[PDB]
């Protein structure tokens, strides 16, 4: 979430980020329920309050919202103790942030985000663009490994491609700031550009990518001003489930077919409709690409028929059940890197070496029964240096 | 004995030839200028060294050997030639050599090469891992050769292995650039089946195999368990397998050993060990003996772990008390001359017994004092002047 997203960062950063125009906002408007009345507060006061009377402000019952509360404002370093004063910067910003100093837009946003998915997707037919295609590369959730040949789908790819559209563009956002840092676009400028929306050369890069996701048209030949689609801001259903593992889709668009198809038998295709069945060989197909039975419950259930809603629960006991048990028949092998020790002599000996190994983070499994630590080749030549210094001390 | 002298100070040297021994202070030409100790140590090597032989060369072989100077001495002591044959009663090491080789057909020169004209011992360091995947036993043996009492030995070696199939020996070559040794294991199907694991002499026990690691099957390891070699072992087993040696092995010099290493290992299945092997009868009395004060000794160092009364308090009152009063000691019979052995011994080591506070007991020291009291001995054959001894011990 934004909260998680501004909470990795730190105090440098978050006061630069802290910009007048819409930072101040943005950021109060996370506030959940009432660290706002104390931001408006202590918005006007020049002089820091102790911080019993912070404490004691909330009754005895509902204290735990306070203390989260307090706990959230002070990772976010809006006030400090001095000994609880805002921030000057912030006081100063917030105060002019507070009286001092459309339907073929919405249209463009679905039709490009479905050709991004058709192309993320093994689609013959997409939007062809390099940079999207080495930007989806480098997000981790596709993988070339051949430039001549069209780059695959790896398994996070899946789980990605069933996710619905609003988390599905916010995580896509999330790594588009995690990999802007690594190419070195600066991170706070992109990111109080988002925070603006909502109300140089990196920032017409950036627009340039934010238009290619179509959150922004400019439609004026690439023109300063721009237009802003709904999702740049931040359904009925269709699919009707049968109790014999049949799916009626009202689908038109050729992405819910093949989101379908990714964990179903297709039977016919009808102008305005699609017969599927979800079969085992369908369902584990999916499940060995990586999704789990989670993401297709959740992905039918949102994409559920009105006619289906009536009935509780929306989707059939049976196929929820027949899925999840379809899913749990598979149970898979693992990879890590290790070295293994024995003859370990004294009891109580070993107990203390297990505790070397796991603070520098190369334990990986262990056993008091038989003495058996398992270490990784990585921090071998300090896990045995230790290990000399204690038969020394003896 | 002789490890510890010799290590103390430089060796004893059976057979010198004329000095020959320069590293001790006095000279070893003759019998009058011997130090007492190094008189006593010399009689003690001389007859190892004999066992030694003894070993290489079979027993019936050696008594033929002593009946052939026996008799060359018999026939010569009633000749009444001045001497032509009274020197026939006379042996020296050439004629003991060569009667030797007259009875038995080969010759000891290494051995004689080795432990009489070189004056030392040897010492061995041993530590073994255990291979899953090729089922093999890696032992690594490497000799100190560098302290003064010391010499390097390069002959064969012998090994006994307990595994769950059974007690296999093992003989390895340990040359000077030698070591690690790789010597075969055999299965663990008796632990998929409740089997009797079959022990050195033909007898097979049940074992509580829950301690034991899953993947090896080998129970216990002994570097020259046969003392073929003058010697002093210093094995790294796990503390599992000394507990599994002190409980079922058929040797007592192995239960020796392995109460002399579990003074290292303080666990309570170490306690539980000691505990089950004073408590045995059939077992040898000075392995019992030295379980005493081994468990007095790990009874010390598990202070602020330790349940409920003190060491060996409540086995005492079990074995020699009486059945209606526990405090009471039972009126002396010292008829079976090893529960009385081991009566005496056990408050001598029950006394070792410290607090927290670094004193003694005053429920140990209570209970040595009502053994004082309540001692009768108006009824036994025999005397009670060593029992009272030990008590003021």
């Amino acid at each position: 979430n934004l909260q998680e997203f501004l909470g990795g960062l730190s105090p440098g950063v978050l006061d630069r980020l802290y910009g007048h125009p819409a930072t101040c906002l943005a950021v109060f408007r996370e506030l959940p329920s009432l660290a706002k009345n104390w931001v408006m507060r202590m918005l006007f006061l020049e002089q820091p309050l102790p911080q019993a009377a912070v404490a004691l402000w909330v009754k005895k019952e509902f204290s735990k919202a306070q203390e989260e509360s307090t706990g959230l404002l002070s990772g976010l370093r809006i006030w400090h103790t001095q000994l609880l004063i805002l921030n000057p910067i912030f006081r100063q910003n917030l105060r002019i942030a507070l009286l001092g100093g459309v339907p073929s837009l919405d249209k463009y946003a679905e039709e490009r985000w479905e050709v991004v998915l058709h192309f993320m997707v093994g689609s013959p037919s997409a939007a062809v663009s390099q940079d999207l295609a080495q930007l989806l590369s480098q997000a981790g959730l596709m993988k070339s490994t051949e430039p001549g040949e069209p780059p695959c789908i790896t398994s996070a790819g899946f789980q990605f491609l069933l996710l619905d559209t609003p988390a599905q563009l916010w995580y896509f956002m999330l790594q588009y700031l995690q990999t802007a840092q690594s190419r070195g676009m600066d991170l706070v400028e992109i990111l109080s550009f988002l925070f603006q929306l909502s109300f140089s050369d990196s920032l017409l890069n950036f627009l340039q990518h934010l238009r290619e996701f179509g959150l922004v048209f400019q439609r004026k030949r690439k023109s300063r001003r721009y237009y802003p689609t709904r999702l740049a801001i931040n359904q009925p259903g269709f699919i009707v489930v049968e109790t014999n593992y049949r799916l009626y889709a009202y689908t038109e668009s050729e992405l819910q077919i093949a989101l379908i198809a990714l964990f179903s038998e297709m039977l016919y295709r009808f102008p305005n409709m699609v017969v599927a069945q979800v079969t085992r060989e369908s369902v584990q197909q999916a499940i060995a690409s990586g999704i789990t039975a989670q993401q297709i419950i959740h992905f039918l259930r949102t994409r559920a028929h009105p006619v289906m809603l009536k009935q509780t629960p929306v989707l059939p006991p049976t196929i929820t059940d027949q899925i999840r048990l379809w899913e749990l028949e598979r149970d898979r092998l693992r990879f890590t890197e290790g070295v293994l020790y024995n003859q370990f002599l004294s009891q109580v000996d070993f107990e203390l070496l297990l505790a070397h190994a796991r603070e520098l983070g190369v334990l990986v499994f262990e056993n008091s029964a038989k003495r058996l630590m398992v270490v990784t080749p990585a921090g071998h030549s300090d896990v045995k240096r230790f290990w000399k210094r204690q038969k020394h001390s003896s | 004995k002789i490890v510890a002298y010799e290590l103390k100070t430089g060796g004893v040297l059976l057979h010198p030839i004329f000095n020959p021994a320069s590293h001790l202070h006095f000279s070893i030409k003759h019998p009058h200028t011997l130090s007492w100790e190094y008189y006593s140590m010399f009689q003690c090597k001389a007859h190892l060294v004999m066992r030694l032989i003894e070993n290489r060369i079979s027993m019936e072989f050696m008594l033929q050997v002593f009946n052939k100077l026996l008799s060359l001495a018999s026939t010569a002591s009633s000749q009444k030639f001045q001497s032509h044959m009274w020197s026939q009663m006379l042996v020296s090491t050439s004629g003991f050599l060569k009667s030797i080789s007259n009875v038995s057909g080969k010759d000891i020169q290494p051995l004689i090469k080795q432990w009489v004209d070189q004056s030392g011992v040897v010492k061995f360091y041993g530590s073994f891992a255990f291979n899953r995947k090729r089922n093999v036993l890696e032992l690594e043996i490497k000799q100190d050769y560098t302290s003064p009492g010391t010499q390097k030995y390069v002959g064969p070696l012998k090994v006994t292995v307990q595994e769950l199939d059974g007690s296999f020996n093992h003989t390895l070559q340990i040359e000077e650039n030698s070591l690690k040794h790789d010597i075969p294991c055999h299965s663990k199907s008796r632990r998929n089946k409740k089997k009797k694991i079959p022990l050195m002499n033909g007898e097979e026990v049940d074992m509580d195999l829950s301690a034991m690691d899953a993947d090896s099957p080998l129970l216990w390891i002994r570097i020259d368990p046969d003392m073929s070699v003058l010697r002093k072992v210093e094995f790294e087993q796990a503390d599992f397998m000394w507990q599994y040696q002190l409980r079922y092995e058929r040797d007592v010099v192995a239960q020796q050993e392995s109460i002399l290493a579990l003074e290292k290992f303080p666990t309570p299945a170490s306690r539980l060990a000691l505990t089950d092997i004073l408590e045995q009868e059939q077992c040898f009395y000075r392995v019992r003996m030295s379980a005493c004060f081994c468990l007095a000794k790990i009874a010390n160092s598990m202070v602020s772990t330790w349940t409920g009364p003190p060491a060996m308090k409540s086995l005492f009152t079990r074995m020699f008390c009486c059945k209606s009063c526990p405090n009471i000691v039972k009126t002396n019979n010292f008829m079976s001359f090893q529960s009385y052995f081991l009566q005496k011994t056990m408050p001598v080591a029950m006394a070792l017994l410290r607090d927290v506070h670094n004193l003694c007991p005053k429920e140990v020291l209570t209970f040595i004092l009502d053994l004082i009291k309540y001692n009768d001995n108006r009824k036994n054959k025999f005397s009670d002047n060593y029992y009272r001894a030990e008590m003021i011990d």
